[PDB]
């Protein structure tokens, strides 16, 4: 079923542009071979996990610009690239004004009849 | 509960290694008292590096 | 400001101290088991 | 005379029932009412990783005794060739399904089982009838002619 | 499938027992168990049918000249409240890929 | 015993710039072998990274585990990734050489 083996065609088939395929060793890889392997043995084996008393940076990112009405915790795989605040530099700042979509989607009426009214006429 | 903790208190007195043998002429002192302020008295300042240790 | 940053210097101080006394530990635990074993093998061939 | 119908009936078990019931192909010795791993019993006991007790595995390669790997029992297992089987073992004597080793409970408890493996399977080198829990003791010996390796088992102390 | 959604409307509208529609019948043990699958015999539905009463015989259609199943069975219990239980609960099951029916008869 | 939305492919974010492979590797190591992953090289993806192993109830430990787990200051954002969306990019051909093999080798 949706389990059967891909191949790299098909690795390259589903995600989108501008990503890159890693090895970062052979090594590493090659634990990434006997993980199957050792998921049965390394688990069984030992291993723990502790921590030390000890006193004590803590970035995130909401949707900031102005105002940006709220973003599921989800919904951020679709408008992650609205999150980034990197901006005015052709096509890809038509995608990135596009995102009135997520005004459509969430936010207050207002903000939802003039997005619509927007986007209707671009 | 307060009055069950009453009871603990009691019975927690009552368990204690030979608590009522005045024998050798031992003796049990029941204190009670208040910090009087102490709402009052706390400084932010200290406060916050005392937080600065817990979360 | 002075005693949390010289504070929190000499509970770290003591924390690598805790550590290294702790591996230590760990190794003479695993040697041991070790030994047990292989006692417990020499025990099974004869 | 012979035969008076040809088919009549059977009451008998259905292949897709014990199938969907048990799969990793099906499986065979499905846990019993008692199985508890042995990490949560010794939060029962309430101990820490270092009173806790945890059931390590030794391997000695049956013609040479002179660690492959280590292996705790703490996270049942099954007992098997190689997929299927967890505890898969290159031993190309032991059956598809060899054996089991099942914590139970009666305290917890280490046991094994034989799935009745067709050549059978030693215990300190003498043999145990299939198809029957046999609890563990400590610094017990397994071994799947047909034996290539030897195993031996430890608690956590010292 | 109907059954489910028939069940619902008796129990959100608080129909409250004995006009259930179940008391269609009282006169009636035998179910009626469609859509099943073919490898099934007497022995695993009664072994499967038993859990909510005593099924005291069974008889399952079989096609006579090829001798094997034509796909269901009318069952008949000890007990009714068996069937009662057995039609509002054991409906809509899997069995082998493929969703059984039942239903009184 | 699983929500069908999850899938074997795995959105991670809130990473670092700097951030190794072979901490990835490491780390995300633990629940299975991993099928392969990407990492935003992009402008505006770089921070964000994509992990496939090589079964789905690996994934399922990892994000149990793994949920809002720890890197340097960070907590990553671990979510089951979507599928479709942009695809088409790539097609649908080349099933006819593989296709005659399997039709060749077992000949069925």
């Amino acid at each position: 079923e949706r389990n059967r083996p891909l191949s790299d065609e098909e690795l390259d088939a589903m995600f989108p542009e501008g990503y890159k395929v890693l090895p970062p060793p052979a090594g590493y890889v090659p634990i990434r071979t006997p993980a199957r392997k050792l998921t049965a043995t390394p688990t069984p084996l030992g291993g723990m996990t502790g921590f030390h008393m000890q006193t004590e940076m803590k970035s995130v990112n909401d949707q900031p610009s102005g105002n940006l009405p709220f973003l599921k915790p989800d919904d951020i795989q679709y408008f992650d690239k609205l999150l980034v605040d990197v901006d005015e530099s052709e096509e890809q700042k038509e995608r990135k004004i596009m995102k009135l979509l997520l005004k459509i989607k969430n936010g207050t009426p207002p903000m939802r009849k003039a997005a619509l009214r927007q986007i209707t006429d671009k | 509960p307060p009055p069950l903790l009453v009871y603990k208190w009691c019975q927690g007195i009552n368990n204690l290694q030979d608590v009522w043998e005045t024998s050798e002429g031992e003796c049990n002192v029941m204190l009670e008292s208040r910090f009087e302020k102490m709402y009052e008295k706390i400084d932010l300042t200290l406060l916050n590096r005392l937080l600065r240790l817990i979360v | 400001y002075i005693a949390d940053r010289k504070a929190r210097e000499a509970v770290e101080m003591r924390a690598q101290v805790e550590r290294k006394m702790a591996q230590k530990e760990k190794e003479k635990h695993e040697e041991k088991l070790r030994e047990m074993a292989q006692k417990a093998r020499e025990r099974r061939a004869g | 005379n012979l035969q008076a119908q040809e088919e009549e009936r059977e009451f008998y078990n259905a292949r897709r029932r014990e199938h969907r019931q048990r799969n990793d192909p099906g499986g065979n010795n499905k846990e019993k009412e008692v199985p508890a791993k042995e990490k949560p019993s010794f939060e029962l006991s309430g101990a820490l990783l270092e009173d806790t007790n945890t059931f390590r595995g030794v391997v000695i390669k049956y013609s040479e005794p002179p660690r492959w790997r280590l292996y705790p029992f703490k996270n049942a297992y099954l007992l098997g060739r190689h997929p299927i089987d967890h505890p898969s073992c290159s031993k190309q004597h032991a059956v598809f399904q060899y054996r089991l080793v099942e914590y139970t409970r009666a305290r917890v408890k280490p046991y094994i089982i034989d799935l009745g493996s067709g050549n059978g399977t030693f215990l300190n080198n003498k043999r145990i009838e299939p198809q029957r829990y046999y609890e563990l003791k400590e610094k017990d010996v397994l071994k799947f002619k047909d034996d290539e390796d030897e195993e031996e088992e430890e608690e956590v102390s010292d | 499938k109907l059954i489910n959604e028939l069940n619902e409307r008796e129990v959100q509208l608080g129909v409250a027992d004995k006009v259930s529609w179940h008391s269609e019948y009282k006169d009636s043990a035998w179910i009626f168990l469609g859509g099943l699958p073919y490898e099934l015999t007497e022995g695993d539905i009664i072994c499967v049918f038993s859990q909510y009463g005593e099924i005291v015989n069974i008889n399952l259609v079989r096609d006579k000249k090829t001798g094997k199943s034509k796909g269901f069975c009318f069952l008949c219990y000890e007990d009714q409240r068996s069937t009662i239980l057995a039609v509002d609960n054991f409906n809509g099951i899997k069995i082998k890929g493929r969703t059984i029916r039942v239903d009184h008869v | 015993r699983l929500p069908p939305e999850v899938n074997r492919i795995l959105y991670i974010r809130n990473l670092p710039y700097k951030i190794t492979a072979e901490e990835m590797y490491d780390i995300f190591g633990k629940y299975g072998p991993i099928r392969q992953i990407r990492v935003g090289n992009t402008p505006e993806t770089r921070g964000t990274a994509y992990v496939v192993y090589e079964d789905i109830f690996d994934a399922k430990n990892a994000c149990d585990h793994l949920s809002g787990f720890n890197v340097c200051n960070r907590y990553l954002v671990v979510l089951y990734y979507n599928a479709n969306r942009a695809f088409q990019k790539m097609d649908t051909k080349k099933k006819e050489e593989q296709l005659k093999l399997l039709k060749e080798k077992y000949g069925i």
